[PDB]
């Protein structure tokens, strides 16, 4: 004789079926992430690594360090070609 | 406090946003409006118990 309740009756009933799916990818995407550039671990020289942080950079990556891996191996030929022509 | 429970119950049923698809609800609110309306009828058609022998006699 009860009325019913739904307001009473939330426990079980969700938002939809997708909010309440995606509401646990979406909570904790945002929870462990770095809040503004954090850690840009720019520095780094190991020869590979000082290629990296020195030309071969992301932020310009033009044609200029092709141009100076190509000037460095035609010097290189060079004095192979010295050597055997 | 007839009337603060009216108040709240149209409130309630005006502002229904996640309280509707209803079935039973709605039933005991028809059953408290009849109740309620037998009860003014019963007030206002109150038969006299006692007989009115001071003018019927």
């Amino acid at each position: 004789v009860s009325t019913l309740i739904p307001p009473k009756v939330v426990s079980s009933k969700n938002i939809g079926s997708a909010p309440n799916a995606k509401r646990i990818a979406n909570v904790v995407h945002f929870y462990k992430s770095l809040p503004q550039g954090p850690a840009p671990a720019i520095k780094a020289n190991t020869r590979l690594a000082r290629y990296k942080a020195k030309y071969f950079d992301g932020d310009n990556a033009s044609g200029k360090p092709l141009w100076h891996f190509a000037l460095g191996i035609i010097a290189f030929g060079y004095s192979m070609e010295y050597y055997f022509h | 406090a007839k009337s603060a429970a009216n108040k709240l119950d149209w409130a309630k049923v005006i502002s229904s946003l996640r309280i509707t698809g209803s079935t039973a609800t709605q039933l005991s609110s028809f059953k408290k409006r009849n109740d309620e309306a037998r009860r003014q009828l019963l007030e206002l058609q109150s038969q006299p118990t006692e007989v009115d022998f001071s003018h019927y006699r």
